[PDB]
């Protein structure tokens, strides 16, 4: 009568990667010496947000 | 001005206390005092010629 191939069974899921691993927002400052002067000053900072299940980051 | 030694202190030209340069503020300053030793030429009469000094910065740190 009917001979089934016994293959018509399926299960399906989805995957996505919609975000980059890091986000960088800058809060740097300024360097204001006189002409030819020597000095040092703190510039500011830069926030590096870490995204989903990211544990170690290697940057350049 | 916000320290013990510099409460209400001034800076003035040496030997001339009435010429105050800095008063209760932070202003790095240097004072150069000029003194002349001269021999006028015999018989020369002159009125208003200038004496000119030029300063040239060479290095800064
Ligand atoms: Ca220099
Ligand atoms: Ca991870």
């Amino acid at each position: 009568t009917t001979q089934s191939p016994l293959n018509s069974f399926y299960a399906t899921g989805t995957a996505q990667a919609v975000s980059e691993p890091i986000d960088v927002e800058s809060h740097l400052g300024s360097i204001t010496p006189a002409a030819g002067a020597q000095g040092s000053d703190d510039i500011g900072y830069a926030i590096v947000w870490i995204k989903d299940q990211v544990n170690d980051v290697k940057l350049k | 001005p916000d320290k013990t030694g510099y409460t209400n202190t001034s800076i003035w030209v040496p030997g001339e206390p009435d010429k105050i340069i800095v008063y209760n503020e932070t202003k790095p300053v240097a004072i150069l005092n000029f003194k002349a030793f001269y021999e006028a030429k015999e018989g020369m009469l002159f009125d208003s010629l200038p004496v000119i000094f030029n300063f040239q910065v060479l290095q800064v740190g």
